[PDB]
């Protein structure tokens, strides 16, 4: 068949198909009656008002003047000359494609629109200035070019639809004829996805009709259908579009299927009638029997029928006669329902067949038949008791006998064209054999304006208060794979959806990432030194993520192949205790653990598709900023930092000291031979040395009342004490290969943009152990040459705390691991960095955070801001 | 019904034009001013007020007396 | 694929598809150029005329105000406010269906229309003669119900089209998108045979345009398409429709297949271009490549390409770049042709795409590529010599390196919709294996009005003055099945078509069947007499038709089995001489022989679907009339007629003299031993008896100035010496089949009707040759009770003059076989009878007169008369 | 080219509101119609007599003279 995979459309007293399904489930009437005063104020002639046969009701779509011209690139001088049905069908088509879970502009295959349109009454006010000022008929040829035949080409231009763009144009069955033409085109393989429907919108916005004797219109405004008090119909206005796709493709791609269209049939009557404007029975019977013949369905299978049901005196017995003739092969008794949308919203002119198709597809998918209004007693020439049909007046649950629901929509034109479409139930979904939901998920939202982002967040806030909510891998997937990412964007990290609904109910100083996006050509990486680790560092990331797991497994097997370190036991199978913290405190174990964590976490961030420009390191962080630049291999790096750690374990005791003074003032104040260990900020510095004179310097620094801190380190680092251990790895260093770099390292021991040959020198890694890691000028050099965000790689938030204290120029630094306390929040922090990078504009595969086997669902669509465009000439 | 030799000419003009006509289900507003454009060979809101054969005869006689 | 089986269209400076194809073979430029003083007649403002930036050129269809309202039943007041595009597309739909060899309402399956209208231009001079009266909502309701979308539903109503009536509407690709939608409906089984096209003509007739250096219009008037002088196009007006069917069905039924649409593709540009109004390259390349792989073809195979080719300064290199990009899988250099019909006729917005499909299907069918006009050098951007394309300037033969002529039509909409249709050659048939053509054929013509019949006779007069005319069998099976039998009819019985053309050249002084058909409730079968035959009769009818052969069989087999005589030896194995002429006249080998001949002719006329109402006899015809009435069977009457003959043979004397005088005045002076044998007319009588007495009566009448002749017979029929035969046949009629008569029989020995008991008496046949014949009274009761046309069944025209010489007002009599002579022109005369009957209105099947496996053929269509329905200027 | 400081303001207002300047084939009668609509802030046959921007500026001062 041809699966329906999404739908949209404004309606009378509705603006969404879910704000229309809940006007059918509430058994509402959507007709908007008026009074005298507001009608002559709209422009009703003084003769039309106080006329004894002038009814004052119609079905009103809400805002016909309100177009979002900035979304589509249209100037606010060309969109004012656009027919309102063009604008409303543009917004409806964008809404229908977003309801499908797809984007029109970048579908793989070929997408084409088949859509109809009522008569453009907007020109009948446009000609008044266009002709009574210049007296030229040139405007009419422009109308030929860009109005009457060009609705579907305007949609296909502004949404970039490559497939067929055909304006079918039938009198009152235009929409269901368009659905049938779309099904034919999808089955002759002209397109791989279609969007099909219609529109009818009147630039006379609020009006009544002058009902006359024996006239097709009702003399009360209540469209009573299939009843003995039926006096006619009432004119509605509305748009509507469905999205169609072949059912094996739609079931392989994992879309949501409302109802599979199994059969369809269009025909005409052709002079089997007493006059041209009078329907026939046998042609309608041929259409119904042909659609059920093509579907492969006996008429003992269809359980609901949406008749046309306009409520006129003459068309009602003809349609029931045709339905009885086509269903006459059945043997059950009152087993099929009957209905009509036109009781609720009125008789739509062009969008009538797709309003019934939306109502019938919703009724098939949900599984409950709506309530026909105004019906309490049958018609004189219709016998419900000796027919297979019943008309219900309450919202009745739909259970079939065989277990499969089937339906059918009938539409009738005024020229004679008859269309019938036979649906079915969507096939057996299986959402029980899937692996479970990811623990946290990112909810991305985006818009072209801050107003549209605020309104979209408000719409998702009201959507998330419902009891019926989709999955967390069905939602978010549709928000990443099924929405286009615009400038003004926002993002949440959630675990349950109702608390997300509460958070978007605030949408003001609420804890979620939010802001405008930019070009953002590249990221910068910062790597952590020794002294900020915790317990179970990367435990969640190891079991959840596969790339981090693979890199850590290869590092652990590589370390255990040549050494006796019990890697994967000190992190994962280690109890949370201070004995473990003192077990991993020493330098013999801490350096390869930080190397493995920072390397595998860097491989994770490169697996998620961000491209680093500059990779600043810190002590051991430089050894792995080497390794991502590929200056030597992972085997060489891991065994050589093991050799380094087992040399620097033999070094004697030595302490650190922090000072809040710049290094020039420290070098003007230091007298003992104590080298500067690290320069990190203007107001932060670290000095080293053996612990006795370090404590003496700290106690004399207490006398000047300057802030200082012990850094909890056993061995002195970045001072002249380790000369023997520095020299003792030269003979183990020279036997391996060193490669010129690839990625732009800058060196923290010199504070200089470091070149492609001076990493390769085997004495640079000797003097890197001794000299101060002068971080601040390296950071200011990266900030000077580039202009980039920074992402720390490592356990602590130390380097982020240093960096967010430097003039970055509109930029920000971001951590990728919690600072120890919240190790349980490893999975939430790394997904809140990704949610915070994505808002600024960085390129991350957000669909990598999806789940096992995702599917698409129906979420709220874009929220177009309402700007009035109207020529408005009396 | 039985015609009266002037409204007879009016109804023969109506029938030879195209065939109260409101209660006849085969007629609309377009065919309404088709008939009306035939009867200027001798206010349209008054035609929507009432357009029976007696109504057209009364309106044509009143407009001729005017 | 989808076969194209017919086409029509009212084109610029043409009225048919053939008067457009003769202009494409004559290399004519069909664009009219006006002058100054005739634009101002219809109110073109003098500013437009005196403007120096003004070109006066349009490709005009001939008549736009002319409609035949009375054909479709449309009133002459409601037709005056139809758009002319509805009118022209009604006439084009009827003409295209007649060109297909079909009538739309009588097709077994279901038939869809898919057409495209343009912006109603009649509504501007339909709302200005309306705004005078206050129409607040009147103007809106006038537009809505009438002129929105009702071009494929005021055609499917009038032609009884019971299939999908869908109005596709793109900008200028409308008529090829319509063909692609129709080919989708014929493959997803929504219709069994479709029709698809478009129309664009409107009120603007004799109208010039303000050309713009910077618009899309040619500044001089001519469409120099694909050339160095490409300055735009010129607007045109036109119509067109093609008729489509599945190719297995069209090969099954033997239609005329112009071409087979083997693949097609429609798509849109997208936003992947500069703006809305700028054409793209990759979209057109996608359409061309998609069509050629849905056709199962390869870009080496296509030998003709009909490009869009408007003549504007931006569209021409873009389309050629797309074509080169799509055909860039080729290695052979300059093999495929290139053309644009807009050079000849102009750019008919919307219609462009079925005009260029008609041209391409004609070029595929015939094998002649027409000549692209106005082309001297390529454009600056267009590189011909390394592309695989060349442009012709003379109409060249088409003959590819393979035996199949394949093609492709491309039409591009202004909104961005592109269409490419690939047209393979029609699969050729084995023409030489077909059976030989029947020796004569009826050509029936019929029209709703006398003027339309005269015009449709003049059109076949013009048509048959050509060379290589179609098959005579296939013209007789297309004028009969393929045209709708109307009121005013005419009919021809031909053996060659060129003499038929020069005979239809004259109208008033031409002797064919002609008249007006009526209801014709029934037919009278006046069976003929006894002494009114000739040698070598029924020899043609024995071998031409098998119904006559089967009816003549089971007679002679029983006469050679039971008795010892053979009819076929006395007829077909006999010799043409006067020695046998007196030999077959004896009663022993005349009565059952003539009975079997008349029975065979009557069974033939029953086999051709005619209904007898009254059926009299004359001295043998009551026996075969009772046989056909079911009173006897063939064998039951066959034994007793031979018994009657060989008992009647023994009468020694007998002679009949013919006296032309009223029977009562004859009865005044006749004698006792002679009796009147036959009363046939008020001025006719036949007297029977011996020799000398009736000869003496003859010399008595000779001096009384009364003309008398003998009847050249030897026995005494209806006389006073057959009582011996009456006594002898009384030993017969023993327990024979005795049935009440099923049909209505007037007995000629009584002058009354025949009841259920008046004919089953066995003594009635005993006494039948005793009473005289009351033929005149039988006809007096015949045109008393009924009013029918009398078909004489017999081997002569003897009863025909005696029938027409009675009270035969409004009714005539028709002889089935020639009288005496034309013993070989029997085949021609019997079809001249069927031609004379079919015009009068009888329900004779005309298909039984065609050959073995006939086909359909494009002939001229109906000739609508022209009555002006407009409003004002 | 360089426009002369008053017709500069007028023609760049025209260009920023709409866009001989009309070399492209996409320009047509509807944008000509809106350009004819924005006139009276400071004959359409006379406008189409010369569609140049300097020519229509000239016609603006003859309309001011009128």
């Amino acid at each position: 068949g041809i699966a329906i995979i999404g739908m949209a459309g404004r309606f009378p007293q509705a603006d969404t198909v879910q704000a229309f399904w809940e006007n059918l489930l509430a058994s509402r009437e959507c007709i908007s009656f008026y009074s005298d005063e507001e009608l002559l104020a709209m422009g009703i002639s003084p003769e039309f008002v106080q006329h004894p046969d002038y009814v004052k009701a119609k079905g009103e779509v809400a805002d016909i003047d309100k177009f979002d011209a900035a979304f589509f690139g249209i100037a606010p001088r060309e969109a004012e000359l656009m027919d309102p049905q063009h604008r409303v069908l543009l917004e409806t088509a964008w809404a229908a494609f977003e309801d499908a879970g797809y984007v029109a502009a970048d579908y793989p295959g070929d997408v084409g629109i088949f859509a109809g349109k009522s008569m453009d009454s907007y020109l009948m006010l446009n000609l008044m200035p266009h002709f009574k000022r210049v007296f030229s008929s040139g405007s009419l040829q422009a109308a030929i070019g860009n109005d009457k035949d060009s609705i579907t080409t305007t949609i296909a231009y502004h949404l970039n639809l490559r497939g067929p763009a055909i304006t079918v144009q039938t009198s009152s069955s235009t929409s269901l004829v368009a659905v049938c033409v779309a099904c034919q085109s999808l089955l002759t393989w002209q397109c791989d996805m279609a969007i099909a429907g219609g529109v009818t919108l009147g630039p006379p916005a609020k009006t009544g009709y002058l009902s006359q004797e024996g006239g097709i219109t009702a003399a009360d405004g209540h469209c009573r259908a299939f009843s003995d008090n039926s006096s006619g119909f009432v004119p509605g206005t509305g748009a509507g579009l469905v999205v169609l796709k072949r059912v094996d493709e739609a079931l392989r791609d994992g879309d949501n299927i409302y109802a599979v269209i199994k059969g369809f049939a269009v025909n005409n009557d052709g002079s089997e009638k007493i006059s041209y404007t009078a329907p026939s029975v046998d042609a309608q019977a041929r259409a119904i029997a042909q659609a059920q013949r093509l579907a492969g369905l006996t008429p003992q299978d269809i359980t609901y029928v949406e008749a046309h049901g306009t409520g006129t005196r003459l068309g009602d017995p003809v349609e029931f006669s045709a339905l009885s003739q086509a269903f006459a092969g059945a043997s059950q008794k009152q087993y099929c329902a009957l209905g009509s949308v036109k009781t609720n919203i009125g008789h739509l002119d062009t969008a009538a067949g797709v309003a019934g198709l939306i109502k019938t597809a919703l009724a098939v998918q949900q599984g409950i038949i709506p309530a026909t209004l105004h019906f309490e007693r049958p018609n004189a020439q219709i016998d419900l008791t000796n027919s297979p049909f019943y008309i219900n007046t309450t919202c009745q649950p739909w259970q079939p006998e065989s277990g499969i629901r089937r339906a059918g929509v009938t539409s009738l034109g005024m020229g004679g064209t008859n269309a019938h479409v036979v649906l079915e139930q969507a096939p057996a979904v299986d959402l029980q054999a899937r692996a479970p939901v990811p623990a946290y998920s990112i909810l991305p939202f985006s818009a072209k304006t801050d107003s549209a982002l605020s309104s979209g967040l408000a719409r998702f806030a009201d959507f998330l208060q419902h009891e019926s909510l989709p999955d967390r891998r069905d939602l978010a997937w549709t928000l990443s794979q099924g929405r286009k990412a615009f400038a003004h964007r926002a993002a949440l990290v959630t675990r349950d959806l109702h608390a997300a609904g509460t958070l978007l109910q605030q949408a003001a100083t609420a804890p979620f990432a939010r802001g405008v996006a930019q070009t953002q050509l590249g990221l910068g990486l910062l790597f952590s030194g020794q002294g900020s680790q915790y317990q179970r560092m990367g435990h969640q990331l190891y079991q959840v993520w596969p790339a981090y797991a693979d890199a850590f497994d290869r590092c652990a097997t590589l370390l255990e192949r040549e050494y006796q370190l019990d890697i994967r036991h000190e992190l994962f199978r280690a109890e949370v205790s201070l004995a473990q913290g003192e077990r991993l405190a020493q330098t013999c174990l801490t350096q390869p653990l930080l190397f493995s964590v920072e390397y595998a976490l860097a491989q994770l961030w490169l697996s998620w598709g961000i491209t680093p420009t500059v990779m600043i390191g810190h002590s051991l962080g430089e050894w792995v900023a080497a390794t991502l630049a590929g200056v030597f291999s992972l085997e060489d790096a891991l065994r050589l930092v093991a050799r380094r750690a087992e040399l620097m374990h033999q070094a004697p005791s030595g302490a650190m000291l922090m000072v809040a003074l710049p290094e020039a003032q420290i070098r003007a104040l230091i007298t003992a031979p104590l080298a500067i260990a690290a320069v990190n900020a203007p107001d932060y510095s670290v000095i080293a040395g053996p612990t006795s004179e370090i404590l003496a310097v700290s106690q004399r620094l207490t006398e000047q009342n300057i802030i200082n801190k012990r850094l909890h380190t056993s061995h002195a680092f970045h001072s002249s004490m380790m000369q023997d251990a520095a020299q003792a790895l030269r003979q183990a260093f020279e036997n391996v290969r060193l490669n010129p770099p690839t990625l732009t390292i800058i060196s923290t021991v010199t504070g200089a943009h470091v070149s492609a040959d001076t990493l390769t020198t085997p004495d640079y890694w000797i003097e890197q152990m001794l000299m101060p890691v002068q971080f601040s000028a390296a950071l200011q050099e990266a900030q000077a040459t580039f202009d980039v965000d920074f992402l720390e790689i490592g356990p602590g938030a130390t380097l982020t705390q240093l960096t967010n204290g430097h003039a970055l120029g509109d930029r920000l630094a971001f951590s990728s691991l919690p600072a120890g306390a919240r190790s349980s929040d490893e999975h939430k922090h790394i997904l809140d960095t990704v949610a915070a990078l994505w808002v600024r504009g960085h390129n991350i595969d957000l669909s990598a955070f999806a789940g096992e086997q995702p599917r698409r669902v129906s979420l709220p669509t874009y929220a177009f801001d309402k700007i009035r465009y109207w020529v408005d000439s009396p | 019904a039985a015609p009266e030799s002037k409204t007879q000419r009016g109804l023969v003009a109506i029938c030879e034009a195209l065939l109260n006509f409101f209660e006849a289900g085969g007629h609309s507003l377009m065919l309404g001013m088709l008939l009306a454009q035939v009867q200027e060979r001798f206010s349209f809101f008054d035609v929507m007020e009432d357009a029976s054969v007696r109504a057209l005869a009364q309106l044509v006689e009143q407009e001729q007396q005017d």
